């Protein structure tokens, strides 16, 4: 128990004796409030070391000081059996009972998958909503950022994703329900209604006995808001891969994630350089999301479902910035369809996608979505851009041919992205969307085929 | 299957708590076993061989007769107040890395939970 | 019943060697401490040496240090004592501890009587 | 109609929970008796181990 401060403020202390200590090594230590910490070596030094405490410092005397090097390498105790049980950040069970014994200890840093050990994912699922079953194609492996400003839901419409997540039976030419499929939890920050409103809805699900729930409060500390991401995926990873589940994975509040990295991104030594924020950020948001991904030999997967929370609508803003970059095929929430009182208010023009014509729409993908999700695109477009040129062209002034673009706007939006405790299966999206296609005579209809047309008449 | 696995484990405890109290039982008695001096001085070893110095031993004085060899090899033996552990305090300054049995018991599901558990259990 | 029965006593010159055997039935010899008590004519008991169930971990009294060698073989259910360098005072009916629960003697064997002249 | 699907339902999903509390204590019991025979091995296990 080594004696000697320089520097303590916030869950950053530096103590002095030191040199036996590694990157990344569980340490105790002693405070005198009379309670016994935590503490994860994040940087060495010559005669000291930075330690980064599990818990916010409120009390700590320069009498009594401690560091004792438990363990050389940084791990947590994970086992097969574990589902069913709900944690915390800490990594204690909240469920009353003895902590359950590991089979393996796994690092909490986390080791990143191989980009040779996957290849190309292709059995779609039911989201329960319309809109991202047909032009984005939520597929195994594949991440697909939830956007959500600051003054809108968030909560909503996570919701209706975890109740209505199922496989296709053989609606893709197979199924995946002859493997169990299980969900996986972690919040990162979460209030008083966000805590009980997420809980309430995992007994619609019925999945509290197969699911591995960490949450993060905002009276838990603010240290572990960033260790709790990393923690939670070690325990998808084992899942998975090597237990042969399909496990979905859904992340929220990664906005109070960035509250927590900004912390460390002053406070410690190094200086802002993503305007304002940190440059190891980078690293930060890698380590997180590139971890996911179908494995070739492994039945399994770790589907990642991000949900941020972004500051307002600003595009400039650290969060968006990367993530957009980073997953391939996006989703956007807006303020548009929530006037409107549309639930989800999904809203795909400003949106963006990457995959949907990669190795999907194509494949053990349907190919019956195939072109529409072309027509779609430029047909919602039609709509959207030019309720906007009317306010200045005139008051009311629209042509012949301008007058069907606007008309198809109110009407799908309304019908096609109200869905929340409706499930509509790939069949009939299709049928509806296409008596939609019908406002537009031929000629505009021109990226749908002959076989398209009469196929969902 | 919920009730079920709630019940595994509230046994599974009993199991795990009840191995500990056996090998504390054990820990009163270590000194009264005649294996007694081979265990003090691999504990004052490990605390030497480390960072430490050696500035100065401390142990019980009724632990001094098998710890005489290391009174000579550094420092001298002045009490923890345990009978069960042995500190050492460095010369690098204050340092202090005590090699205590307490610690390593409570630690010994702290670091090898799963083998024990397995010649448990399977 | 617990059953202990040593042999390999009797009449060793001095600086000589002598192994003692233990057989013992009756019981899972493997997870059970083991040791070794003396007793010299008229005199008290004094303890010898003890080794751990598995015999990964040996213990000596002073007055048979280097001397002496504890060991086991758990699948033939036998104890040894291995005595090497004796001398007068090493004389006494040599007792199996079989088995200490963690430390105690919770039974004795008939002993063998080991004369060092 | 619902009034008799939903007693139907109710006196079956008691009983079922009922079964299930008979064999999870039972099997809380069989891993008990498992352990409790090799206990002796894990307390010569933990000592080894705590001695360094």
């Amino acid at each position: 128990e080594y004696t000697g401060i320089t520097y303590i403020s916030g869950p950053l202390l530096f103590v002095e004796n030191a040199k036996d200590l590694a990157y990344g090594a569980i340490v105790d230590i002693k405070d005198g409030t009379g309670r016994v910490r935590g503490g994860q070596v994040i940087e060495v030094s010559e005669e000291y070391a930075v330690i980064q405490v599990f818990e916010e410092t409120t009390g700590l005397d320069l009498a009594t000081t401690s560091v004792s090097l438990v363990e050389d390498v940084a791990r947590l105790g994970v086992s097969k059996e574990m589902l069913g049980r709900r944690f915390n950040g800490i990594g204690k069970p909240i469920d009353g009972l003895p902590p359950i014994t590991p089979e393996k200890r796994l690092p909490i840093t986390g080791l990143p998958l191989n980009p040779v050990a996957r290849r190309k994912p292709e059995q779609f699922i039911q989201t329960g909503i319309s809109t991202i079953d047909v032009m984005n194609t939520l597929v195994r492996g594949q991440k697909l950022p939830i956007f959500s400003g600051s003054g809108l839901p968030a909560n909503e419409i996570a919701a209706q994703i975890a109740r209505q997540a199922t496989v296709r039976p053989d609606l893709s030419g197979e199924g995946e329900k002859e493997e169990p499929f299980a969900v996986v939890f972690a919040a990162m920050g979460i209030t008083q209604r966000e805590l009980s409103y997420f809980i309430q809805e995992f007994e619609r699900t019925g999945a509290l006995s197969r699911s591995v729930l960490f949450l993060n409060k905002a009276d838990d500390p603010t240290i572990e808001r960033i260790l709790t991401p990393r923690m939670a995926l070690t325990v998808a990873e084992y899942l998975a891969f090597e237990h042969d589940y399909h496990v979905l994975v859904i992340l929220t509040d990664m906005t109070n994630y960035c509250e927590a990295l900004r912390e460390i991104g002053a406070a410690r030594e190094e200086i802002p350089g993503r305007r304002g924020y940190p440059g190891y950020m980078y690293t930060d948001l890698a380590t997180i999301y590139e971890r996911a991904g179908v494995v070739e030999g492994k039945k399994g997967s770790v589907t990642q479902i991000p949900i941020l929370s972004m500051p307002d609508d600003d595009r400039t803003h650290p969060i968006p910035d990367l993530t957009g970059y980073i997953t391939e095929g996006q989703i956007q929430l807006s303020r548009e369809l929530h006037r409107k009182g549309i639930y989800p208010p999904i809203d795909p023009l400003p949106s963006l996608s990457r995959l949907m014509n990669n190795g999907v729409g194509k494949g053990k993908t349907r190919e019956d979505h195939k072109q529409v999700s072309d027509q779609l695109y430029s047909a919602y477009a039609n709509g959207v851009d030019i309720r906007k040129l009317v306010a200045i062209i005139g008051e009311d002034a629209l042509t012949e041919n301008d007058r069907r673009y606007l008309q198809f706007a109110d009407a799908f939006e309304r019908f096609f992205i109200n869905q929340g405790q409706q499930n509509r299966s790939i069949e009939e999206s299709l049928q509806i969307a296409w008596a939609l296609l019908s406002m537009l005579p031929q000629g505009e209809l021109k990226r749908i085929s002959k076989d398209h047309i009469g196929k969902y008449y | 299957e919920l009730l079920v696995a709630t019940a595994r484990t509230q046994a599974r405890g009993e199991v795990l708590e009840e191995v500990r109290r056996r090998v504390r039982e054990a820990l009163e008695a270590l000194p009264q076993k005649p294996e007694w001096p081979e265990v003090v001085r691999k504990l004052a070893l490990e605390a030497l061989e480390a960072l430490p110095g050696a500035k100065a031993l401390v142990a019980n004085p009724e632990d001094l007769p098998h710890l005489e060899a290391m009174a000579r090899e550094r420092g001298v033996e002045l009490e923890p107040a345990l009978r069960l552990g042995v500190r050492a305090v460095g010369a690098e300054g204050k340092t202090q890395v005590e090699n205590s049995l307490l610690a390593r018991m409570d630690r010994a599901w702290d670091a090898m939970s799963s083998k024990v558990a397995q010649a448990l259990w399977g | 019943e617990v059953q202990l029965l040593e042999s390999g006593g009797g009449l060793v010159q001095p600086g000589g060697s002598l192994r003692l055997s233990c057989a013992a039935s009756g019981f899972t010899f493997s997870t059970y401490m083991m040791s070794w008590v003396r007793q010299a004519p008229g005199k008290g008991l004094e303890w010898v040496s003890s080794i751990e169930g598995s015999g990964s971990k040996t213990y000596y009294a002073d007055s048979v240090k280097g001397r002496f060698t504890i060991s086991r073989d758990n699948s033939k259910n036998t104890l040894y004592l291995q005595m090497n360098s004796l001398r007068a005072e090493d004389t006494a009916v040599y007792y199996c501890a079989k088995r200490d629960s963690s430390f105690g003697f919770d039974y004795w064997g008939q002993g063998t009587l080991v004369t060092v002249s | 109609l619902e009034a008799q699907y939903r007693e139907r339902e109710r006196a079956e999903t008691e009983a079922l929970l009922a079964r299930y509390r008979e064999r999870a204590e039972a099997e809380a019991k069989a891993v008990r008796e498992k352990a409790m025979a090799r206990l002796d091995e894990a307390v010569a296990l933990v000592l080894k181990e705590v001695l360094p």
